[PDB]
């Protein structure tokens, strides 16, 4: 949220077409989709992330 | 005829009572048939069922579980092609309405 | 959330006044309590809201045999708060015994603002070690708030008295108060009076007006400690979010300070990072290694050169951390404060755990052992005899802080997986 | 583009699209979830929308 | 509908005079009875209509050994009404025995205005507890109106005498009169003389002229009690519509008071609502919880922020109500009164049932038990001996009010589905 916010903020603050505003929104969101572990390929990483979340609630008990 | 044998077998299966000469079997059966004959529900609304299925799909896509979302859409769309459909769906839905969210490894 | 700040002693009330005056300077408010109509940010971090654009600051002031409190009293900065909480020997036992009897009414003054406060996060102590009346009184009151509040956090801004030399009961007072500090405080911010004297003689050539310029440096550090809360950041907008990474265990809870200019009469974030690593720029003076560090930057934002600098401070290899753990120096970025003119638009701050202060503690321990064996320096008053006929509580305090030194040196080792 | 960013305030919506959803403000969302602790700790059988829509306003 | 107001005793006639004078101030009328020709509202809520733009107020004044009634008499506010109803020891038995013989002629004066009144709703008693001549006389007359009128409502504005101390028969008088109050009155409005003394010492620094400023606060509360009737509202334009929600059962019929300024020498309705919740702003001083509350606002109208405030006082969670019931604090909005200059254009009023007054009752009960066992404080006159040779009626009264305390504490519990 500082790199991607800057990228978005540039390609909106210049944008001479409404379409450029639109095609600015699209890519900014999809970059966030990629940086977070939300892809059809990065499932395996997310799976380990859920198990690193499990032991936190386990320790509480 | 088959209906009665089925209610017997449902008692045997879910209740774990495999001996019909147990009084608990006959009590569970009498309970089951008295529940069946106590008409107290509206008939199944197919549109409300459809809405619930679609929402289940949306909850799967929201939680990035795409293999489960794709499976959910594919299985439900195949099943809805050849009333009793929506019946069995509502049945399963109410049956374990807990959270039942993980259920991975398709 | 909301934090009630608690000042006692002569020096501690001086920093309470100085910090609240500096926060009046930082926010767009008058010294009379009126918020300015030419003003985004929060002005409710520590302030009770009255009507007349009045955010009344939530601070309780305490005094014992007051001298400097009268000079604090006649001020235009006494009209900001003062909800009428003024209430009246230089030994620890003097402050302890005099706090003993009057604890209930000052705690009633506490409970007043406690029910007055809808929200609460913590209590901040403005303390001075070996300040005379502040010593004993502050440790007693610390015991009382801890006993009454097991749901709240306590952080203490306290001086370490070392000015290279007369008071001979000073290591006794520091020893007892540090015993209360280790087991009755949740958070300790320590600074060296010697190191601030060194940096004061660095930036100028003063020797007599050291106190006012010391107030300048401490106000900068105290404002930088709270900038992430007073201005909307994203993390450590609470005390506990800031605190939790810094303390790996509550025997290691003593925190270090930093301010990046030496003289306060483009540079990238790497440069202030790498020199906030240097001990000539740290305001607190075998190999000692840091247990956890957190750094805080307020100023010019380079949006990608943060991680570039991060790779750089990695491969620089100036600071190797604790062996038996994943210890990182960690980055926080905040807004530079509006509503006031500012020199050095980039300014940095470090909070860390280091093992170097165990040297200062054994210095006080060795001085205490010398004066205790030499037996002319307890100064034998009625306060100490009524408090303890046999004077074994100081011996127990020395035992506990020696145990703490042992814990420090064992944590210094690469193996601290076993106890002790 | 001029009339869109003032009469329908396109930019302001992006600014609060970051602050709230992406937690880009951080403070308000932290004070929400601090207050939202007893309800989320409670089982969702007995949770109803009036209790959520009430406590959001105290937060705001 | 129409209500005949009934004043007796020195203090009770003082509030009757003060209230009727204040209603002369509130309506566009002269103090001589003439309605103003520069005047929408109703000026017939309690007034017999004569011709000369004369609304003659429908109030019956009663006196016993009159001192202050002569000072009430010589006034320009004695030409508004006075249909010639003046008619002439400080114990309860004194007032009771002296009312015993002359009950018929004063009741004939009552029946005069009763047939004079085409419409009727209730009778309002201006009473003072332990006022001497008012005590006994008022309870006797209360018994007589109840016996004659099972079709009418009775509300009593009465003082609770507690000024932190001499009269030693006071708990006896309060005990007997409260016995008559519980079983012969339909509505009770109680206030604390101690709490009004506290708020008088709050707003000023008076100690001697407390009575006149107490008259100010009581006139504000009494006018606010009747604003919904005197000015056209929509609900509780009757006494009974106001009363019915407040009493869940006629052992719980004692009603609390509120006025939102402390000193009477934009703020939303939420703010006065939330602080009318506070007991420092309530004019009457385990956990006690409210059984039902109704609040009344007169002033600036924000048409949607009412329900917004309602959601707010919900989620504030300052007042949790009775467990075994659906108890709400309820909102009423009225017109702010014309025809007079007004400071604090927003003004609030609470009517509630709270269990806190059972403490005051057991205070009087314990004091009565102490003085009754100590046996020097009945003061043994011929009135008490002729009234009761064996003095068991006071014992029965203590028994009944103790039963009432038991009912109060059982209603305080989450289970009051069973009796007792």
């Amino acid at each position: 949220l500082e790199c991607s916010w800057d990228e978005l903020w540039n390609k909106v603050q210049q944008a001479q077409d409404l379409d450029h505003i639109i095609a600015a929104h699209e890519v900014f969101l999809d970059t966030i989709i990629s940086r977070c572990l939300l892809d059809s390929d990065s499932r395996a990483l997310l799976n380990q992330l859920r198990a690193v979340f499990d032991q936190i609630i386990e320790l509480q008990n | 005829a088959q209906q009665e044998r089925d209610v017997r077998e449902l008692v045997r299966g879910v209740a774990g009572l495999q001996d019909e000469a147990d009084p608990n079997f006959q009590l569970a059966l009498n309970f089951a048939w008295s529940n069946f004959r106590f008409h107290r529900f509206l008939d199944v609304n197919s549109h409300k069922i459809e809405k619930t299925i679609e929402g289940i799909y949306e909850k799967f896509v929201i939680h990035s579980d795409l293999s489960k979302a794709a499976s959910w859409k594919r299985l439900t769309e195949e099943f809805l092609n050849a009333d009793a459909h929506y019946s069995i769906l509502s049945l399963l839905l109410c049956l374990s309405d807990s959270p039942s969210n993980s259920s991975y490894v398709e | 959330r909301e934090i009630i700040t608690l000042q006692l002693g002569q020096c501690g009330n001086q920093i309470g006044f100085e910090f609240w005056k500096q926060l009046c300077a930082e926010h767009g408010i008058s010294p009379e309590g009126i918020v300015e109509e030419f003003a985004t940010d929060r002005k409710d971090v520590f302030f009770y809201q009255a009507d007349d654009e009045h955010y009344i600051p939530r601070a309780v002031l305490l005094d014992l045999e007051p001298r400097v409190i009268h000079s604090i009293l006649n001020s235009p900065y006494a009209k900001l708060y003062n909800p009428e909480n003024i209430y009246l020997g230089n030994n620890w036992a003097s402050g302890f015994s005099q706090g003993e009897k009057i604890h209930e009414d000052i705690f009633d003054i506490i409970d007043r603002e406690a029910d007055g406060s809808d929200s609460l996060e913590g209590f901040v102590l403005c303390h001075s070690i070996a300040g005379g009346t502040g010593s004993g009184l502050g440790s007693y009151l610390l015991e009382r708030l801890n006993d009454r509040y097991p749901k709240k956090l306590v952080q203490t801004y306290s001086v370490f008295p070392n000015q290279d030399e007369d008071v001979v009961v000073q290591p006794y007072n520091s020893l007892l108060t540090l015993k209360r500090l280790t087991q009755n405080a949740d958070c300790v911010v320590v600074l060296d009076n010697t190191a601030l004297n060194r940096i004061a003689t660095d930036r100028l050539h003063i020797q007599n007006p050291s106190f006012s310029q010391i107030n300048q440096l401490v106000s900068t550090i105290m404002s930088a400690s709270t900038t992430t809360l007073r201005y909307p950041g994203y993390m450590n907008n609470d005390l506990i979010g800031l605190i939790a990474s810094l303390i790996p265990t509550p025997r290691l809870h003593f925190l270090m300070t930093g301010y990046t200019p030496l003289t306060t009469d483009k540079t990238t974030v790497l440069d202030v990072m790498r020199r906030l690593l240097q001990p000539k720029n740290v305001m607190v003076s075998t190999n000692h290694c840091y247990i956890a560090i957190l750094n805080i930057i307020q100023g010019e934002v380079d949006p990608t050169q943060v991680h570039k600098s991060l790779q750089r401070i990695r491969e620089r290899k100036l600071a190797n951390f604790i062996p038996w753990g994943p210890a990182s120096i960690q980055v926080a970025l905040s807004r530079k404060s509006p509503y006031l003119p500012s020199a050095h638009r980039v300014s940095g701050l470090m909070m860390a755990n280091h093992t170097s202060i165990s040297s200062l503690f054994e210095r006080t321990c060795r001085q205490y052992d010398k004066l205790r064996k030499r037996e002319a320096f307890l100064e034998q008053f009625r306060k100490e005899d009524m408090f303890k006929d046999n004077f074994d509580e100081m011996d127990t305090s020395r035992e506990i802080v020696q145990q703490l030194i042992d814990e420090y040196h064992a944590a210094t080792r690469p193996d601290y997986i076993s106890w002790g | 583009l001029d009339v869109l960013n003032k009469k329908y305030s396109l930019l302001d919506h992006m600014q609060a699209m970051r602050r709230y959803l992406l937690l880009g403000q951080g403070d308000f969302i932290r004070h929400l979830m601090d207050l939202l602790k007893p309800e989320l700790v409670r089982p969702a059988t007995t949770l109803y929308q009036h209790n959520l829509t009430g406590i959001l306003e105290t937060a705001v």
